[PDB]
């Protein structure tokens, strides 16, 4: 099998993310909210979210989303690539 | 023969250490 | 020195004051019980911490408590 | 004497009880020794 | 402040010798220090952590330096089977001429100590070959130890100190420790294996000078990114392979053969490279679960809040439990120690059965040493885990903020927990002792057939499930028509089945009725020690005898003789009690391990199997029997090389018994004795020219139990170590 | 009216720090005097660590039980 | 059950053999018609009877030559563990149930401790045989088994 | 009461459909939970109604067994077949992907519902014949569905259990085996010994 498998999986995953599971995933994120120690965590902490990097022009998706779905995509794909050549045989 | 670091660790360091601790401990600022 | 407290649970029996070997407690007027008196720890500098006071309190839970604190010559019971 | 009966049933009640138990156990063993299992079912 | 210890004014105003004693034992209890803040608390710990790492790096640096400078290693590499590894050199002017003769072993030029930690097998397996390798390694750790001190000093400076909320950023730390500290570290370790370790076991030396223009594999990284990873398992090392040489050497770098390398009797290097590579994935992907600054991830708090079973059988479940742990460093230390204590025992039980280092299994003294080493470490760690648990309940536990959650309900039904632990301990104790004594009487009356020897068929059934041919049973992996067998058929199973059924190795050893009894002893030891510790934790804040045991803290002497008497009523004191039991428990564990193994190495598992069922057998055939060469270390006729172990053996007995003084005799006796000596000094001419600056007093009530326990423990550890090493190494 | 629980009545302790905590006992008398912090003297069938069978309690520290 | 039945174990036979020779050896000094001799011959006869029963009751033996017990639940060895055990739990339950019958009879009375250090033997003898049907404690459990206050 | 003389739990007033007041564990004490349950029972039932026929009909023909069909998947290449014809889409990876992708989408779609998952009675394109036009009539049908669904779930089970023990599975077949000699062939023989 070729490198093409990577693309379909990653493509489908991305697709899944953008149009199927996208609304639900966000709903959950809103409810979960960000971590808070006694409340919020930015209060000391130097470190806080990056609002700008988070923001994107597409009607819904963001760059970070791309990263995760793509990763699942690549992983699932590489998962299929390896199980192929193992030629593992069971009863 | 470097094995003559033994007394230094073996005795000298301990004596200095003890004397110093003793002094710090009995100090009255 | 040690820390010694009293509580309104005290019934004015006065036993601890009688129990103390170093004269730490004493009784003072009060109106929270029929005895109309309550213990006091005005000289905790002389206390040793033997808890003979506690050993003599009949309140359900001790009304006089001794919290062993910083050690002094007086509290260490030293004659030297 | 009521009272004598009263001395009894004290911890002498324990020894009379355990001596009886010891006897019973001993006789059982004398009768059925070296038993590692219950073989009657 | 004014004088030591100046982290505590009230203790410096002590006119007695107690100020010095207590000044040392409270130096790390930062929370009890004067003017302490939450800011200074986290900063002091953080700094101490770098100090600790610096010492660790420095410590290992010392071992490397000394092995290279005073040890053979190179000589050991050529003959692993027939060369004794050298710990370091012995320079002692007290040494008589004989002692210098008797001790110069291992082909050294002078008297040396023989290493039993097993760093030789470790470094040989790891890839290290010559002394030059060891030196540069020692340099590297000396360097790492410096930058540890340097970093510890840096974050104590005002412009680099971290805020408390930074320390309380849990999700970030977890995302990094799982992904980076566990994952990437493991990933990069497998890198060392396929680059240096594996090729080194195949004769080719890959160091920094030539690890760039040299391939770890012929196809060289092509198949990895291609997806056909199977190529890396195409040609493993042969069954006739010789370690360090090309005779039988393969090309594979990632396999799953299972079992052992025939020559070295250790796990395949190609099995371990694969292991860490596979590990690094679950860890790398695992460290992306919690939320940081990218709008994705979990709120650990929100998960706990959401885990409340309806019908409220756990009340409010895990609500508020996030802050309960994140605010309390003791809760975190307790969790840390408990987890660490378990995998410390896991390491012990796995390294004797499944050796990972070349030629380590043949070294019986090292195998015995390492196992006993970790089981005592694990044991001590376990009691500490159950010490900070109590400390948490006293110092950090907030009742209102944990209202009706799983943590609170523990205290709510504490009597039920404690009573059942008491029942389990009583049940195990009454019968394990009962059966041991019954069997001793039978042996006494000369009728061993009357013994009660219960076969451990449950555990025998487990071993069968693993594929052990003994006992029969026809269980999974022990049966030809088993879906589990045919599933793993010719992957790891041929290597595994071969190894589990080899009669030499310690891979799932045969067990019998003697193994049954000791395990219940072990079960007894665990339940009792836990019973002591959790009764201590759950009663730390109070009882009926002392409703307000809080307000008095973790460690206090008592509450006086009133209300019946209250000695050893503090949570610190049941810790003190539990250590004894944990020492007893680990003692049973290591007795069991060492006897089973010396009889195995001796080819006489019969002696263990027939003598471990009655307690006289343990005394006579294990302790009395193996003490022969040990106690003859020195003699009215001669001294041996085992003389040092004979000396230490008594030393252990001495320290042990010396501790009995502090534990049996208590303070009031010694206070009255000292004040008569205070009189003497002042009334002695020429001597009263010299006056003491600190008033001499008896050790305090708690201090006594600490000093006593330390002696008892030191004696315990030093006595068994003298016996373990000597009886083993004397025979090997 | 009369101030506290009847005399014959048995009560359940709510002190927490009391030996007879979630247990019961019978009230002997009730000091009728205001200002008195803890009246409602009670006696128990079983003795405490200090060998005493009676103690005084606050009004809100006792629940009538039947 | 990696063992072999005792009936067909050589080691088990060697032990019976060796034991009898040891006792017979002692037999020599005492001559015949004698008290010790009869005592030793009685131990020998008690020895033979012992080994005979173990084999007879199908008990496995180990390489050691000594019987070993199966407590797994296997039906061929209930005699080894399960049968005696139930017997125990019956008695243990009996003792405990009778002991608890006494305290409840004693509890609402005068000075209750007086009958805990000085036993009311008439009352005890009245309650001892109630343990015979103690597993009808179960039917108390359906109602008044344990206290609700705690 | 549908246990003859047993008081009905508080929540079940027998108004629900298929409500026979059976809940010995009271897993329905919580209203939020029960509602979820009502939805699930129907789901589980709907499948089951589908599955028995799925399993039963082919066997009447060339199915041999529901189990047997699964047999090809294990070996490489399959390819498996529906009616003597391999493919289309014969291999396991293709089917697995098609299933996972096709399914996940349909169900998740469910996980975007309010109004009680449209009362677990969506009735959109689903009730074309619009049986649910009539409320009185609609109710009767629900009872039919649940009773039928329950009947189906119960049967599936027996198939699995029967399938167990008799790895020579013959759900339809066993029955024969029962028919032949019903007296000496029954589960009884299976509950006991050789
Ligand atoms: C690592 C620590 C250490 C070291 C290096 C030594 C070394 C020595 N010990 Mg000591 N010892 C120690 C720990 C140590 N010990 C401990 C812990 C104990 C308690 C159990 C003892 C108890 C002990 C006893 C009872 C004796 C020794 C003796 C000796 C000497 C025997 C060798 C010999 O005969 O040569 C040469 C013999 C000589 C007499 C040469 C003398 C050395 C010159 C005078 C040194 C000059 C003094 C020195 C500079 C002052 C110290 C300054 C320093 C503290 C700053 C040797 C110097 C023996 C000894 O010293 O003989 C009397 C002896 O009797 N040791
Ligand atoms: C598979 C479905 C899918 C996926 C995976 C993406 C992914 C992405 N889109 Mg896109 N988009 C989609 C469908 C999709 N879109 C559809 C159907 C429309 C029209 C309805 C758009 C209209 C759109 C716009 C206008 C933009 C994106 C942008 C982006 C990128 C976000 C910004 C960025 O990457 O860098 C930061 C990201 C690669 C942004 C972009 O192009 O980045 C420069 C951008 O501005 N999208
Ligand atoms: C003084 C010495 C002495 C002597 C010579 C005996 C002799 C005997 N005892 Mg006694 N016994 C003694 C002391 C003695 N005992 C003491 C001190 C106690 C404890 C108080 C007992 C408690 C005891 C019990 C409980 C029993 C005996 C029984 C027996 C008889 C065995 C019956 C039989 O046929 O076996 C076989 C019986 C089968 C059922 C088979 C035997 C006559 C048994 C008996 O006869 O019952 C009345 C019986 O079970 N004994
Ligand atoms: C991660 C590891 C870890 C850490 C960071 C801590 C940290 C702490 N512990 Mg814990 N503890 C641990 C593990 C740990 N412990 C384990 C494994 C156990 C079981 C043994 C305990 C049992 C324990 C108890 C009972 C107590 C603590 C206490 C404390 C606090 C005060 C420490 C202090 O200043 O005293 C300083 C310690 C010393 C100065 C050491 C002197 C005594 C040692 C044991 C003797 C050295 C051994 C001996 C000399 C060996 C040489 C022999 C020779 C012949 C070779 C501090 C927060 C105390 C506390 O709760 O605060 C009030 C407390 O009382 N710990
Ligand atoms: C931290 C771990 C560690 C430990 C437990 C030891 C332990 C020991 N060393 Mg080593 N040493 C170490 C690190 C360590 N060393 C490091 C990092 C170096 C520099 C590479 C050395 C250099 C060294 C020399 C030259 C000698 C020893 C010797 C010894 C032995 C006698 C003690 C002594 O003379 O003082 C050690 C002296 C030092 C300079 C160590 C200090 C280095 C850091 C700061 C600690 C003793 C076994 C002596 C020996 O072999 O006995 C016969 C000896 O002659 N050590
Ligand atoms: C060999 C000495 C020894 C023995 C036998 C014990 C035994 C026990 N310990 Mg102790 N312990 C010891 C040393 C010992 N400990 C030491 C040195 C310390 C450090 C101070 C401790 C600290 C300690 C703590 C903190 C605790 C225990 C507990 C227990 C009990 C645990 C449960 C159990 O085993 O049930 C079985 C009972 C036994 C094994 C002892 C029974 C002895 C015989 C078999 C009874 C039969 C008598 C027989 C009829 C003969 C009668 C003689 C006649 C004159 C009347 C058990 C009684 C725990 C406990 O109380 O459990 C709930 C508890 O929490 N131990
Ligand atoms: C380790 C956990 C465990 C537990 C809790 C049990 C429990 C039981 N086993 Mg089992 N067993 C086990 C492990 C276990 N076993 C292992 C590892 C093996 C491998 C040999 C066996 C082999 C085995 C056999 C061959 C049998 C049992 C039987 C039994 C039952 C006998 C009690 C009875 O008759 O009813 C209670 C009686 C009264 C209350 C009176 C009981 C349920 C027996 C059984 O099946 O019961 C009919 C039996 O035949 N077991
Ligand atoms: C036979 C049992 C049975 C019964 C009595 C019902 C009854 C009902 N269903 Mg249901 N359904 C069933 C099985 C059943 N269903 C199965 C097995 C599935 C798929 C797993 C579904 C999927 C389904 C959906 C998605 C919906 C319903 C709805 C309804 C309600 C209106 C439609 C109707 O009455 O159907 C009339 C009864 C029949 C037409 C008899 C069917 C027999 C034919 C010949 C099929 C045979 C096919 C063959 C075996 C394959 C009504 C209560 C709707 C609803 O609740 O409205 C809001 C709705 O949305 N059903
Ligand atoms: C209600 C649906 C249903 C129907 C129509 C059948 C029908 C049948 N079953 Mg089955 N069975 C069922 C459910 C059902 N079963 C369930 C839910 C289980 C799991 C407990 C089983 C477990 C089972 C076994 C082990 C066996 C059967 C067997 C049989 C056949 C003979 C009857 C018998 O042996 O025992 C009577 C049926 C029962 C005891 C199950 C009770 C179910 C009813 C509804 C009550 C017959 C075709 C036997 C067979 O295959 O022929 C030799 C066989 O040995 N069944
Ligand atoms: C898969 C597998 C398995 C598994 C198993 C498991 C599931 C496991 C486990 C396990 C476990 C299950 C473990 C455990 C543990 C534990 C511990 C060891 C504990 C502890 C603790 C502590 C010490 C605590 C403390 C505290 C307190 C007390 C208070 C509060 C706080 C704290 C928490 C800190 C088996 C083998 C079957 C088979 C093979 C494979
Ligand atoms: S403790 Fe001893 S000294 Fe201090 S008050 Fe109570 S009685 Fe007096
Ligand atoms: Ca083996």
């Amino acid at each position: 099998n070729p490198s093409l498998v990577i693309s379909l999986s990653t493509g489908l995953s991305l697709f899944l993310g953008r149009f199927v599971f996208f609304n639900f995933q966000r709903e959950n994120v809103a409810k979960q909210g960000l971590p808070e120690q006694n409340g919020v965590t930015h209060f000391e902490a130097g470190d806080s979210r990056a609002k700008e990097y988070a923001g994107v022009s597409k009607s819904a998706a963001a760059l970070v989303d791309v990263l995760a779905w793509g990763s699942i995509g690549h992983i699932v794909a590489y998962y299929i690539l390896a199980t192929s050549s193992n030629g593992y045989d069971p009863k | 023969l470097p094995s003559l670091f033994v007394p230094l660790v073996g005795l000298l360091f301990p004596a200095v250490a003890m004397a110093s601790l003793f002094l710090h401990v009995e100090k009255r600022l | 020195s040690h820390s010694v407290k009293i509580y309104d649970t005290c019934i004015g029996c006065t036993q601890c004051v009688r129990a103390c070997p170093t004269d730490v407690l004493e009784m003072i007027p009060w109106g929270g019980c029929k005895a109309k008196q309550i213990a006091s720890a005005p000289r905790t500098e002389d206390c040793v911490g033997c808890k003979r006071c506690e050993s003599a309190c009949p309140t359900d839970f001790l009304s006089v408590r001794v919290y062993l604190w910083h050690e002094t010559t007086r509290s260490m019971g030293l004659a030297y | 004497r009521d009272l004598k009966t009263y001395l009894s049933v004290a911890p002498v009640a324990s020894t009379l009880w355990f001596a009886a138990l010891a006897g019973l156990l001993i006789e059982i063993n004398r009768l059925f020794p070296d038993a590692l299992t219950f073989p009657f079912f | 402040a004014l004088r030591l210890p100046r982290f505590s004014q009230g203790i410096a105003q002590d006119p007695t010798t107690r100020r010095i004693w207590f000044g040392i034992a409270t130096a790390h209890d930062f929370e009890s220090h004067d003017d302490i803040t939450e800011g200074r608390l986290y900063q002091n710990i953080f700094a101490s952590h770098f100090g600790q790492l610096a010492i660790i790096f420095l410590w290992t640096s010392g071992n490397l330096f000394h092995v290279a400078w005073q040890g053979n290693f190179e000589a050991w590499v050529q003959d692993p089977f027939h060369v004794r590894p050298i710990a370091h050199a012995i320079w002692d002017p007290h040494f008589g001429q004989p002692a210098v003769e008797a001790f110069t072993r291992g082909g050294a030029l002078g008297p040396v100590n023989i290493a039993y930690s097993g760093v030789y097998q470790w470094w040989y397996t790891i890839g290290l070959r010559t002394n030059e390798d060891l030196y540069t390694g020692a340099i590297f750790l000396l360097f790492l130890s410096f930058i540890s001190l340097l970093a510890g000093w840096l974050h104590l400076q005002p412009k680099w100190k971290p805020s408390v909320s930074w320390f309380k950023n849990a999700e970030s730390r977890l995302n990094h420790h799982l992904s980076g500290l566990f994952g990437v570290s493991s990933l990069a370790w497998a890198g060392h294996l396929v680059h240096v370790a594996i090729p080194g076991s195949r004769g080719e030396y890959v160091r920094w000078n030539n690890f760039l223009d040299v391939l770890p594999y012929p196809q060289g990284l092509g198949p990895l990114l291609t997806g056909q990873w199977n190529l890396y398992a195409q040609n493993p090392s042969s069954s006739n392979h010789l370690f360090g040489t090309t005779q039988g050497a393969g090309t594979a770098i990632l396999t799953i053969l299972g079992g052992f390398h025939p020559q070295t009797q250790s796990l395949w290097l190609t099995d371990m490279a694969h292991h860490h590579l596979a590990i690094a994935f679950l860890f790398l992907i695992g460290g992306l679960m919690y939320r940081t600054n990218f709008g994705i991830g979990h709120s650990i708090k929100y998960i706990l809040e959401a885990h409340i079973p309806p019908g409220g059988r756990l009340g409010r479940g895990h609500k508020g439990l996030y802050d309960t742990i994140n605010n309390s460093i003791h809760f975190q230390l307790g969790l840390a120690l408990a987890s660490l204590g378990v995998i410390t025992s896991l390491v012990a039980q796995h390294m004797y059965s499944l050796p990972a280092y070349a030629f380590i299994a043949q070294d019986f003294t090292t195998q015995a040493a390492l196992y006993t080493h970790h089981q005592y470490i694990a044991g001590f760690i376990m009691t500490g885990a159950f010490a900070h648990g109590p400390i948490f309940f006293i110092r950090d536990y907030n009742p209102e903020q944990n209202a009706d959650n799983v943590l609170a309900r523990m205290l709510e039904h504490k009597e039920a927990i404690i009573s059942h632990l008491s029942w389990a301990s009583l049940f195990l104790g009454f019968h394990t002792l009962g059966l041991y004594v019954h069997n001793d009487v039978m042996l006494a009356f000369g009728t061993p057939e009357k013994q009660i020897l219960i076969e451990p068929i449950f555990a025998q059934w487990i071993q069968s499930a693993h594929g052990k041919t003994s006992y029969g049973f026809d269980v999974l992996l022990s049966s030809t028509n088993g879906p589990a067998l045919n599933a793993g058929r010719n992957i790891w199973l041929p290597g595994w089945l071969n190894a589990i059924n080899e009669n030499s190795n310690s891979l799932f050893l045969t067990i019998g009725p003697g193994d049954f009894l000791v395990h219940h002893a072990i079960a007894l030891g665990l339940h009792t020690t836990t019973l002591i510790l959790v009764k201590g934790a759950l009663d730390a804040r109070g009882s009926k005898l002392m409703p307000d045991k809080k307000d008095f803290g973790y460690s206090f002497p008592c509450d006086g003789p009133g209300r019946g008497g209250t000695c050893d009523i503090s949570a610190w004191d049941d810790f003190y009690l539990a250590v004894f039991w944990m020492l007893n428990t680990i003692g049973w564990v290591t007795f069991y391990w060492h006897w089973k193994h010396i009889t195995l190495w001796r080819g006489n598992v019969s002696q263990f199997n027939e003598s471990s069922t009655y307690l006289m057998g343990w005394l006579r055939d294990y302790l009395w029997l193996n003490s022969s060469q040990l106690i003859n270390g020195y003699t009215p006729l001669v001294c041996n090389s085992l003389s040092v172990w004979a000396w230490m053996f008594l030393f252990g007995h001495l320290v042990w018994a010396t501790g009995f003084m502090f534990l049996i005799s208590w303070r009031g006796y010694w206070q009255e004795l000292i004040e008569t000596l205070a009189w003497a000094h002042e009334r002695t001419p020429l001597a009263n020219l010299i006056r003491w600056r600190d008033k001499p007093v008896a050790l305090s009530i708690v201090q006594a139990r600490l000093v006593g326990l330390v002696h008892f423990s030191v004696g315990y550890i030093f006595t068994y170590a003298a016996f373990l090493i000597a009886s083993t190494s004397g025979k090997f | 009216p009369p101030i506290g629980p009847k005399r014959g009545a048995k009560v359940k302790i709510l002190r927490q720090e009391s030996y007879w905590y979630k247990g019961t006992g019978s009230v002997v008398t009730v000091d009728q005097d205001p200002n008195t912090r803890y009246p409602v003297v009670v006696r128990f069938n079983k003795v405490n660590y200090a060998n005493v069978s009676t103690n005084n309690y606050a009004l809100d520290e006792v629940e009538e039980v039947k | 059950s990696g063992l072999t039945p005792c009936k067909e174990s050589k080691q088990f036979a060697k032990r019976e053999k060796q034991s009898i020779k040891k006792l017979e050896s002692s037999l020599k000094i005492y001559a015949a018609d004698s008290a010790p001799a009869l005592a030793i011959n009685a131990t020998i006869e008690k020895t033979k009877r012992r080994f005979d029963n173990y084999a007879k009751q199908g008990l496995l033996c180990g390489a050691d030559g000594l019987p070993h017990l199966i407590v797994s639940g296997d039906q061929r060895h209930w005699g080894e563990f399960i049968t005696p055990g139930i017997l125990f739990l019956y008695i243990a339950g009996w003792i405990g149930w009778v002991g608890r019958s006494y305290l409840i009879a004693i509890r609402d009375e005068k000075k209750p401790t007086q009958k805990e250090i000085i036993i009311d033997v008439p009352l005890a003898s009245r309650l001892v045989f109630r343990g015979f049907s103690w597993p009808i404690a179960a039917y108390r459990e359906l109602l008044n088994g344990e206290l609700v206050a705690k | 009461d549908w246990m003859p003389g047993q008081p009905r739990p508080s929540y079940l007033d027998g108004s629900a459909p298929g409500d026979f007041g059976f809940d010995p564990l009271r897993l329905g004490e919580v209203p939020e939970n029960l509602e979820r349950f009502k939805e699930s029972e129907l789901i589980h039932c709907r499948w089951a109604m589908l599955a028995v026929p799925g399993i039963l009909v082919p066997e009447a023909l060339g199915l041999g067994n529901w189990v047997k069909a699964q047999e090809w998947a294990a070996l490489p290449g399959g390819q498996a077949t529906y009616l003597g014809n391999p493919v289309p889409w014969g291999t396991l990876p293709t089917i697995l992907v098609i299933e996972f992708l096709s399914i996940a989408f349909v169900e998740h779609q469910r996980s975007m519902e309010k109004d009680p998952e449209k009362k677990k009675y969506p009735g959109g394109a689903f009730d074309p014949l619009g049986y649910s036009k009539d409320p009185k009539k609609f109710h009767e049908y629900k009872i039919k569905e649940v009773k039928n669904g329950r009947l189906a779930l119960l049967a599936f089970v027996g198939i699995c259990v029967q399938q167990s023990a008799y790895p020579g599975t013959g759900p339809l077949e066993n029955l024969a085996t029962h028919l032949a000699d019903p007296w000496h062939n029954n589960i009884g023989i299976n509950v006991l010994i050789p």
